[PDB]
RNA sequence: AGCUACCUAAGAACAGCUAAAAGAGCACACCCGUCUAUGUAGCAAAAUAGUGGGAAGAUUUAUAGGUAGAGGCGACAAACCU
RNA sequence: CUCGAUGUUGGAUCAGGACAUCCCGAUGGUGCAGCCGCUAUUAAAGGUUCGUUUGUUCAACGAUUAAAGUCCUACGUGAUCUGAGUUCAGACCGGAGUAAUCCAGGUCGGUUUCUAUCUACUUUCAAAUUCCUCCCUGUACGAAAGGACAAGAGAAAUAAGGCCUACUUCACAAAGCGCCUUCCCCCGUAAAUGAUAUCAUCUCAACUUAGUAUACCCACACCCACCCAAGAACAGGGUUUG
């Protein structure tokens, strides 16, 4: 099967610009109250998620340095401590991960 | 506690009210007709009203090879060899024409279905129609007859050696070579054993079913 | 027609799907929080909950040990399951993970999720929170509730 | 259950049905509109190179519940009158055939065993 | 201008409170309608030949066997009457048809997911919204005051009903599954042609006739099953037991109506008219009404003799 | 005549099993291309998958050389000679 | 008309139409007692089998059937299939030719491309047909032999439309081999009364008789997200399971 005739630009403009083919305006965008950047309502904030991921990566590099090899996941819980912090009573017997910076305001010591 | 298998419904989107209402009719019919505990592998005698039988009553004795269905439609298949002719009947547990179900011999087998007896030697499907009931002691474990049957030559009605069938009560060593057994393992699905999401836990369903059974008998 | 079909068709087939879901679940047990395409994380989430329940059976349970051995492809994680993760969730009866949509993947624009075991040592995810009870709407409703409580006592 | 080309087992004691032959007896017609024979239906056989009517008295295909299912497809040779060709049927046959005493009085008369 | 759903702006504390509040209100709106005869009903006329009464909306619970005294097995479909009420009356004059109509509603759903005009309608009626609403052509003497509850015992064993629902949706289907076309041989040379329509017209006309059977969406349309016998009514749970199968999936809503097949014309002489009013009924019905031929569960075993 | 037909010089390969005289059988590597499906601007200006025929021989194959269009070469198919 | 191509005999698939009707309906005649026939008028809603054989259409034959209709549709339909045949290159037999070759004479073998631009169409539409058994009845009808019919009651098949309780293939489901439901008409004639033509006359006289639907659908959010028995996308249902 081949076209019997060329389709005119008038026919093609009626197909290409049909409201079905047009991009739709989104109405679920909003400002993240924590950082002020934009986000979709049902999706996490890209900026705040990245901030959390950058620190998770730093903590994971510390976990890597302590374990020092593959197949060495510990059999006890872990705690992340920041400069100026000490193990509490409930952090005894836990693997301690030391981060050389101040605790972020958003990563509360629970 | 033995809960007869037709009380545990299959997984699905059925509204639980429907199984409750159905259970009430199954339990009322059980007041009229005593439905005894039995398994695939038990020898049973079923008496049924038959408008065309002599005396208008039929009696069949056979080995239960299948228990299937749920609810008031639930059935079992009895199989016997009679004058060297294999025969089997699918009985409806709750059909009001059933007059009596007698457990001649209560026992369990290595498999949950004995459909492969259709391809076993006739002896393993032959049971005397006048055999007397074996007494079952109280509070004794149900016996598991560990008979591995000998088979007729291939082809069989189904490919019983394939892993999907998971049959343990066949003397495969006598009827199949090692090369024939190696081919069948190509259909093995070792991951299926570990698919946690496929597991259907009916423990909490049975607990509530037991409360209904006890409630009906209490009143 | 796919009425009532509860599982996805992923990977290269049924064994391949499990192997994908197993690799993901293994990563979740090591790192406590992974990101991956949203549907795979959705499909894997059911198994991650079931793995904890097997861990709560204990390492002396032969069936649970056989299940853990299949699902955890790095064997140091088998002692972690029974001795770290499961004791962490002994009080809970379910809901051991939380799953959240994150922005689409850059390269192929795939819908993505982040999934984590609850109670892990990582920095908290920026979870969504309901409006404060102090908003105009929630204060009008609060007034409504207490007015009822007053009349309910009568 | 029984259709054209189905090989049947003649279970009455007819000489025609029990004499050895190089070709197994084979249904060549089912006297039913849809062409699928069940218990109580008549079929035409190609048996020993001849054509003989038979009555189906058992088959391997599942029927309704409470009815017997046999390991073989069993027939009884009949005449165009309905009269049995043999005189003894040892193998069991369904009691449901006793609903058609009108048409099959003589065939039921030679039946020893019922199931 | 952005969209909003009912709980978007609510706090952790107000969400449980609002759910309890809306649920309690619905339960009490339904409880306020349980005595139609003490609430100034419309005239209760006697049944007459040529008279047409209302039907119901029920939910398909599932299927079940029953047996008749003859020993015959019949399968039946359980239809549960869930919160069926009359909603609207339209006079013969305003309907634009030859009959008056009575609008009935089926299943309670969420006020949070219904349109405002619909919420405005149900607020004026004083009921929670219904999932499905169906129109029933009635004769003038069969009108019921809107808000009146309808029950399973509106129907009686031995009667016949027509049941209408949407069939199971099967999506886009080929001609074999959709129309029973034979397709083409599996082997013997066939090239990429096993499940196709074949020819769709003749060469001469140069077109395809309207109505030609072709691949397309299958199911998910309203069918009626005519003339189903009511075997049993469970009045406690409001279950109708109709003979056989009815269109649709379990847990779908069905329209149950007195059968319009001619054999069953003017069999409503002994049926409740205009409907069954349990509050008016002097003697409570038993939990189960049975057709005479049904083997009841506790009845003794059949014994042909 | 770096393809292909045929030839020259001088090389190379051919597991296991059976039988044992071997243009024997079974069967790999290897050579071929019977049948089916796929593919038909292909993955491919002839392929892919399966199934096949042969596989110590008139076998298969690397290298160099020879025969040239009124011609060559040919277990004649008017085959093959970029 | 088409040789800057309208390729394909039979088959498969799906069938649209005619009526000159094979069957089912209603009539008239009969060398029509009855049962079967034969012949004509009306009727195209519904239906019109499976095999052995031949590439076959055709025919023969075996079993049936209410019946196994005749025809047209580019010898309907090959951008849907098949390729036995058919009809290029290879080869064989017989014959013809000095030979190259040839022969509606046989024989074996022999590449069936196409991603759909336009037109058209893609849930018309929920009214159903037929056989058989019983019964009427061994009655009517006949010397007998035989031997029915507008009824009545059943039980089926097929065709539509659904569905999954059980069985089966299976297994949160989809299916059939399983189950459930299925509801009007039709005109040819045959007869009264009765004039033109004071009888008669069924009447292209006026006139009187046989003898003319219902059901389904139906209110309208947010249109964040999630779920679904809804679904290609879209749409739809649910979330008082956010
Ligand atoms: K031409
Ligand atoms: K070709
Ligand atoms: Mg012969
Ligand atoms: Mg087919
Ligand atoms: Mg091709
Ligand atoms: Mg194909
Ligand atoms: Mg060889
Ligand atoms: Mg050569
Ligand atoms: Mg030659
Ligand atoms: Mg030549
Ligand atoms: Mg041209
Ligand atoms: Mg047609
Ligand atoms: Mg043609
Ligand atoms: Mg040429
Ligand atoms: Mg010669
Ligand atoms: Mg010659
Ligand atoms: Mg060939
Ligand atoms: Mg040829
Ligand atoms: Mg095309």
């Amino acid at each position: 099967a081949a076209p019997k005739n060329r389709r005119t630009i008038e026919v093609n403009r009626c197909r290409r610009r049909n409201p079905q083919k047009l991009i739709k305006v989104k109405n679920n965008i909003d400002v993240c109250p924590e950082c002020g950047h934009l986000k979709q309502k049902h999706v996490l904030c890209a900026y705040c998620y990245e901030k959390v991921c950058k620190e998770t990566a730093e903590i994971r590099r510390q976990i890597g340095k302590q374990e020092g090899g593959p197949f060495k996941a510990p059999t006890i819980e872990t705690v992340v401590l920041y400069t100026g912090e000490t193990p509490s009573e409930q952090d005894q017997g836990k693997r301690i991960i030391e981060r050389d910076r101040k605790r972020p305001s958003w990563f509360t010591q629970n | 506690r033995f809960l007869s298998p037709e009380f545990i419904p299959r997984r699905g989107r059925t509204d639980p009210l429907k199984f409750q209402i159905e259970r009430k009719d199954m339990l009322e019919r059980r007041k009229v007709l005593h439905i005894p505990e039995f398994y695939v592998g038990s020898i049973l005698r079923v008496t049924t009203a038959d408008p065309y039988a002599s005396g208008k009553i039929s009696q069949f004795l056979g080995i239960c090879i299948q228990r299937s269905g749920r609810g008031l439609g639930a059935t079992f298949i009895l199989r016997n060899v009679i004058e060297g002719q294999g025969v089997e009947i699918c009985f409806e547990l709750y059909n009001p024409r059933v007059q009596e179900i007698q457990v001649v011999k209560l026992e369990k087998r290595l498999d949950d279905s004995l459909l492969y007896l259709r391809d076993a030697l006739p002896e393993y499907s032959t049971f005397d129609v006048n055999m007397k009931p074996v007494v079952q002691e109280p509070n004794q474990k149900v016996p598991v007859n560990e008979l591995k049957v000998k088979m007729k030559p291939k082809p069989w009605s189904k490919r019983w050696e394939r892993p999907n069938f998971n049959i343990k009560g066949i003397r495969f060593d006598l009827c199949l070579t090692e090369q024939q057994m190696k081919e069948a393992q190509k259909w093995n699905q070792p991951w299926l054993e570990f698919d946690m999401m496929r597991e259907y836990d009916t423990s909490k369903i049975e607990a509530a079913i037991w409360k209904e059974i006890e409630a009906s008998k209490r009143s | 027609i796919s009425h009532g079909r509860v599982f996805r068709r992923m990977g290269l087939g049924p064994e391949s799907r499990i192997h994908l879901l197993r690799n993901l679940l293994t990563g979740l047990v090591r790192h406590e929080r992974i990101e991956a395409p949203w549907a795979r994380v959705d499909e894997m989430r059911g198994y991650a909950e079931k793995l904890i329940d097997y861990g709560k059976l204990g390492d002396t349970n032969e069936r649970a040990m056989r299940m853990a051995d299949f699902w955890l492809t790095e064997k140091d994680l088998i002692p972690k399951l029974f001795q770290v993760l499961a004791p962490r969730y002994k009080d809970q009866t379910g809901g051991y993970t939380r799953m959240l949509q994150i922005p689409n993947r850059s390269l192929d624009r795939a819908k993505m999720a982040v999934i984590e075991y609850k109670g892990n040592c990582l920095p908290p995810l920026p979870l969504p929170r309901r409006d404060s009870h102090l908003t105009l709407l929630n204060q009008l409703l609060q007034g409504l509730r207490q007015d009822l409580r007053q009349s309910q006592e009568a | 259950a029984i259709q054209k080309m189905t090989r049947v087992r003649v279970v009455d004691n007819s000489a025609l049905g029990n004499s050895p032959y190089h070709r197994a007896p084979r249904c060549i017609h089912v006297y039913k509109k849809n062409g699928v024979g069940k218990v109580g239906d008549q079929i035409l056989l190609a048996i020993k190179g001849q054509k003989k009517k038979a009555l189906i008295v058992g088959h391997c295909m599942p029927g309704p519940r409470m009815t017997p299912r046999f390991d073989s497809n069993n027939v009884v040779l009949i005449e165009d009158n309905g009269n049995p060709v043999g005189t003894r049927i040892k193998t069991p046959i369904p009691t449901s055939l006793r609903k058609r005493e009108g048409e099959y009085s003589k065939v039921l008369a030679i039946a020893q065993n019922f199931v | 201008k952005s969209g909003t759903w009912w709980d978007e702006h609510l706090s952790e504390e107000n969400v449980p409170f609002i759910k309890q509040l809306v649920s309690d209100e619905d339960k009490a709106q339904l409880a306020s309608k349980l005595c139609p005869l003490k609430d100034e009903p419309w005239p209760i006329h006697p049944w007459e030949p040529g008279s047409f009464r209302v039907g119901l909306i029920a939910l398909k619970l599932g299927m079940m066997p029953l047996w008749t005294k003859d020993g015959q097995k019949h399968v039946v479909t359980l239809l549960q009457v869930q919160d069926c009420h009359v909603l609207k009356y339209t006079s013969k004059e305003n309907c634009n048809g030859k009959m008056a109509t009575l609008s009935v509603g089926g299943k309670t759903v969420s006020r949070f997911r219904k349109a405002t005009s619909i919420l405005e309608f149900y607020r004026e009626l004083g009921l929670p919204p219904k999932q499905t609403v169906k129109i029933f052509n009635i004769t003038d003497n069969a009108a019921i005051k809107p808000g009146t509850p309808l029950y399973a015992a509106h129907f009686r064993p031995g009667q016949y009903v027509d049941v209408t629902a949407k069939t199971i949706g099967k999506g886009f289907q080929g001609v074999m599954k959709r129309w029973g076309f034979k397709g083409q041989p599996a082997t013997h040379g066939q090239t990429k042609t096993h499940r196709r329509p074949g020819a769709v017209a003749t060469g001469d006309i140069g077109r395809v006739w309207p109505g030609t059977k072709m691949p397309g969406k299958m199911g998910n349309i309203y069918r009626t099953e005519y003339g189903l016998k009511v075997w049993r009514i469970n009045t406690k749970h409001n279950i109708i037991y109709v003979n056989g199968s009815v269109p649709g999936h379990k847990n779908c809503l069905v329209k149950v109506k007195d059968s319009k097949l001619p054999a069953y014309k003017d069999l409503g002489k002994n049926l409740p008219f205009p409907t069954y009013f349990p509050d008016g009924d002097e003697e409570e019905l038993p939990e189960d009404l049975y057709d005479e031929n049904v083997c009841q569960p506790g009845a003794p075993s059949i014994t042909f003799a």
